[PDB]
DNA sequence: GCTGGCACGACTTTTGCACTATAATAGATCATGCTGTTGCACAT
RNA sequence: GCCGC
DNA sequence: ATGTGCAACAGCATGATCGCGGCAAGCTGATCGTGCAAAAGTCGTGCCAGC
């Protein structure tokens, strides 16, 4: 399995069908509830909370 | 890819199920046009084929 | 205690039936890796880079 | 648990919408009607032939009578000489003797289906089975002066008799044995005779009923909260199955405190409780009580499985105090077998005895209690 | 004949121990079986003459 | 009254399988009764309850020609129903056809006509089906009627709305917010003037965004008026059962 | 024996209309109320109307109106 | 005279009526249709 | 679920 | 010169993702009490007919 930590990750940079790479970061825990952070196309800070 | 072979002989299946030859001769003059397949310097298909 | 411990040891996705034919697939079972399970991934949600 | 059984067999429909679909089976009137659609029949004589096999007993007896069959059929040219005809056709399928008036004609249709040149057809044929079957049921020793033949030679008649199938067509059933105890009540031997209860799956209901209510309410994936849409479900189920088994424990301990006897040394001790003996014990009406425990199950060491076979109500003006009636009835069954080899047992004779040892019934009772699990030891 | 029809079932085994070769055909139980799922909800499906 | 042959006439000519709406009539019609209690079977003395979803008073008898007490068990007897039970002398076969029903005392909307993407009864009514599914589950109010106040004839207003309309408006409010609701809005529907007025909205105003909601709409006006169906029962009052031998 | 059903096609050319002539043939040989027409060599009555087909003694036409000739003769 | 299956007056059992805070859980694409918000184009 | 094509 | 109408973009919910076969493995339960008339059913007891 995945090892507990933190992941950056740039999901092939094709989702919005502009050509802009899409930066996430994830947090995992062993036991708990899940945090992420996603960037917009439109450069805005979001999370993911669960 | 056997899954995808898979679908794509179902729909192609059922969409073409209710196609039987029904009728001797329609008496149509219509037609379309026939040419050997021809790219650039190369031939794929004779007219025979 | 003993129920959840039974229900882990006997019914789980991880645990399974060894293979008996020679010693060779007993040996291979033990020492086998596995990416299923409670907290793994699935058949379907693998990809062709997984 | 020293020994446990490895799993029984069993199965589920998988792969399919409508889980455990389900499983034809093959009973005696399905084979019956199988064969008989393999057969040359006229429209009338198939109907014939399905309204006589649709009275076949489990056992392979004809319960209706021939003339009520005729009547059954209700039209005139199907008078009883072609419904005869009709059914003696029938009776010679598969399960040969199937579908027999009486005993007699089962022996005389078992025995017509032979080499004809066994050593003792004709002398059995009958001889002994259309004449003198009761003198058969007895010792017959009359039977060898009334049929003019030698004992040696009915010694053997009665073995070639005896080797026909009695109940033919029993042998075709495909039913199994799964009426099994689930014994809900299980009780161990203490210093007190302890009682407790198993197969409650209150615990695991109570976690399923959770995880899958309060586990929705407790996702947030739905907008709000649903404190009474699912969580108040599983709360009054498990009050509810919480409730029924208290007061199935309660009246198995009543049980048990009145009959400690019944487990204690002989196992014929039983006081004759009534149902207003537990009812006062657990401060509950009869009513609910005999509903409750009226197929309730107990797995004892010893005693029988069952919760209604100690309600007996059975005093018979006992001498001393009452009695019950089960006690006397273990007492007579186990008098009349250590008995001497002519075994009178007279039902003046028991009543006696039993007054004797204390116990005042009238010579009446005692016949109907050695009748209803035996019979009298050529008494009369 | 092999699969569903209750009496086409019995109808053809008697027609080959006989020696018929015969079919009579009818109606698959799987279709009643539809037909009765369907009608469970609030919709009607009928065969019309 | 012998020779019966209900098998042979099992099986009929049929063509041009057909498919509408069941009306709570032809529910009542399919089915052979009622049922009202939930238990299957009593553990009691193994056999089915009365009036429960597994009874032999309904869906026929449970083994042959026998009957619940044995009062009647035998071939000879045909279509008689016993006097203790209303168990009927049948083939036991009929355990696959006979239907049953329940009545809900109260209507309820059919899930396969509100939720889906091209909601029917949304786009019959012209509105969205959030404010349909909202009411529908008791979170807001609709109203009906009205003429004399100002509320209009699709008002999605809420409790709030609700109070200071029976505080302002008193009387002449006629607002429910439970499926009786809905069926009676549905219920009122001239259909006729209805599709009139879309084709006089249609043809009088041309764009290219309205006209294919018009067009569904109208389409919808007109397959209900003419395949006989009435709009009423897309909500269902009384529900059938499966048999139990399925 | 029939291995290739080639000239009882062409005898009637469909590839399906001689299915209907020999069942209906072999119905006839086989329920009852005829006999073949060709030497019978321990053969099925399918591959029998087969061959009778093949030999060009058996086709619709002439099992219309025999069955006219029998329909009439009663 | 001895014995073994039938009924009667208390007792016993059955049946409808009848109201009763915590938690498994997140790792596919891929396409399609509908709804809400915003920007471009025309009018007095 | 494991395996075979 | 400001206001109104319409087309386009982003977000959201829905539906689908090849067959055929052999071991396997778990059982998916129940429910509720009521206190009472009203009914049906049952048991200890005495009867006449056969040996
Ligand atoms: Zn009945």
């Amino acid at each position: 399995h995945r090892s507990p930590g933190v992941f950056f990750d740039s999901d092939k940079g094709k989702t919005h069908s502009s050509g802009k790479v899409l930066y996430n970061a994830r947090i995992i825990p062993y036991r708990g509830s899940w945090l992420d952070f996603e960037f917009d196309p439109k450069d805005n800070l979001f999370v993911r909370i669960d | 890819k056997t899954a995808n072979s898979g679908y794509l002989t179902r729909r192609l299946v059922d969409v073409a199920q209710d196609l039987v030859v029904t009728e001797d001769d329609c008496g149509t003059h219509e037609g379309i046009m026939m040419t050997p397949v021809i790219e650039g310097g190369d031939v794929k298909e004779p007219l025979r084929d | 205690i003993s129920a959840a411990v039974k229900e882990f040891f006997g019914s789980s996705q991880l645990s399974q039936f060894m293979d008996q034919n020679n010693p060779l697939s007993e040996i291979t079972h033990k020492r086998r890796i596995s990416a299923l399970g409670p907290g793994g991934l699935t058949r379907e949600r693998a990809g062709f880079e997984v | 648990t020293a020994g446990t059984p490895s799993g029984n067999g069993v199965d589920y429909q998988d792969d399919e919408l409508p889980v455990y679909q389900g499983e034809t089976t093959q009973s005696l009137q399905d084979y019956l009607m199988w064969q008989v659609e393999l057969t040359p029949f006229t429209d009338t004589d198939r109907a014939i032939a399905t309204s006589i096999v649709d009275a076949v007993d489990d056992t392979g007896y004809l319960t209706i009578q021939i003339e009520d069959i005729v009547d059954s059929i209700g039209d005139d040219e199907i008078g009883l000489e072609e419904v005869e005809a009709v059914l003696k056709r029938i009776q010679r399928f598969d399960p040969v003797g199937v579908a027999a008036k009486d005993l007699r004609d089962c022996l005389l249709i078992q025995l017509s289906q032979f080499a004809k040149e066994t050593p003792w057809l004709e002398e059995a044929r009958l001889i002994i089975s259309d004449h003198l079957d009761l003198l058969a049921n007895h010792d017959f020793r009359t039977l060898m002066r009334v049929t003019r033949l030698k004992e040696e030679v009915l010694k053997e008649a009665v073995n070639l008799i005896q080797s026909l199938d009695p109940r033919p067509g029993q042998s075709i059933q495909t039913g199994e044995p799964e009426y099994v105890i689930p014994d809900v009540l299980v009780r161990k031997v203490n210093d007190r005779w302890v009682v407790e209860l198993n197969s409650d799956s209150l615990p695991r209901l109570k976690i399923n009923q959770q995880y899958a209510a309060m586990g929705n309410s407790a996702r947030n994936d739905a907008d709000g909260q649903f404190i009474r849409s699912n969580l108040q479900e599983a709360r009054w189920l498990i009050k509810s199955l919480e409730s029924a088994n208290d007061t199935l424990l309660r009246v198995s301990r009543c049980i048990v405190e009145q009959q400690q006897a019944f487990f204690e040394q002989g196992e014929e001790y039983m006081k004759p409780m009534v149902l207003a003996d537990i009812a006062q014990a657990v401060e509950m009406h009869e009513s609910t009580i005999s509903r409750v425990t009226t197929q309730k199950y107990l797995h004892s060491p010893r005693g029988i499985f069952e919760l209604k076979y100690f309600f007996s109500s059975h005093v018979n003006t006992e001498g001393g105090g009452e009695a019950s009636s089960t006690a006397i009835r273990a007492l007579v069954k186990k008098l009349i077998a250590a008995e001497n080899p002519a075994k009178p047992l007279s039902d003046s004779k028991l009543t006696s005895m039993l007054s004797e040892q204390g116990i005042m019934v009238a010579r009446r009772t005692v016949a109907k209690y050695r009748e209803s699990l035996s019979i009298p030891p050529s008494n009369q | 004949v092999k699969s569903d029809d209750v009496n086409g079932r019995t109808k053809m085994y008697k027609n080959i121990v006989d020696g018929n070769h015969q079919m009579e055909p009818g109606m698959p139980e799987s279709f009643n079986v539809l037909l009765k799922e369907i009608r469970s909800l609030g919709i009607n499906i009928e065969l019309e003459d | 009254l012998l020779k019966f042959l209900k098998a042979q006439t099992k099986t009929e000519e049929f063509d041009a399988i057909k498919i509408a709406l069941a009306s709570p009539d032809m529910i009542r019609s399919w089915s052979f009764g009622e049922v009202k209690k939930p238990e299957t079977i009593n553990y009691r003395t193994f056999k089915p309850e009365r009036d429960g979803l597994f009874c032999a008073r309904i869906f026929g008898p449970v083994k042959d020609y026998e009957c619940l007490c044995g009062k009647y068990k035998r071939l000879k007897h045909r279509g008689v129903i016993c006097e203790k039970c209303g168990v009927e002398v049948t083939q036991t076969k009929v355990r696959r056809e006979r239907m049953g029903h329940i009545e809900l005392a109260s209507p309820t909307a059919h899930i396969w006509f509100l939720k889906s993407l091209p909601s029917r009864i949304g786009l019959l009514l012209d509105m969205p089906l959030r404010d349909i599914e909202r009411v529908l589950y008791f979170e807001s109010y609709v109203v009906i009627e009205g003429g004399m106040t100002n509320l209009e004839r699709q008002q999605i207003l809420t409790e709030e709305q609700y109070l200071d309309a029976l505080e302002e408006f008193g009387d002449e409010f006629d607002a429910k917010m439970g499926a009786e609701a809905i069926q009676a809005l549905l219920k009122s529907m001239d259909l006729e003037q209805e599709c009139e007025q879309l084709r006089e909205e249609l043809n009088e105003t041309n764009s290219e965004t309205k006209r294919k909601k018009l067009t569904k709409r109208i389409k919808l006006l007109e397959a209900f008026v003419q395949s006989g169906n009435k709009p009423e029962w897309m909500i269902l009052t009384v529900l059938p059962v499966l048999p139990p031998d399925l | 024996a029939r291995v290739t059903v080639q000239d009882a096609v062409e005898k009637i050319g469909n590839r399906f209309d001689l299915v209907l002539v020999a069942a209906r043939r072999a119905r006839q040989m086989q329920v009852g109320g005829k006999d073949p027409l060709v030497p019978e060599e321990n053969d099925k009555t399918t591959v029998i109307a087969l061959r009778e087909i093949e030999e060009g003694l058996i086709n619709n036409q002439i099992l219309d109106v025999r069955e006219r000739q029998e329909q009439q003769e009663q």
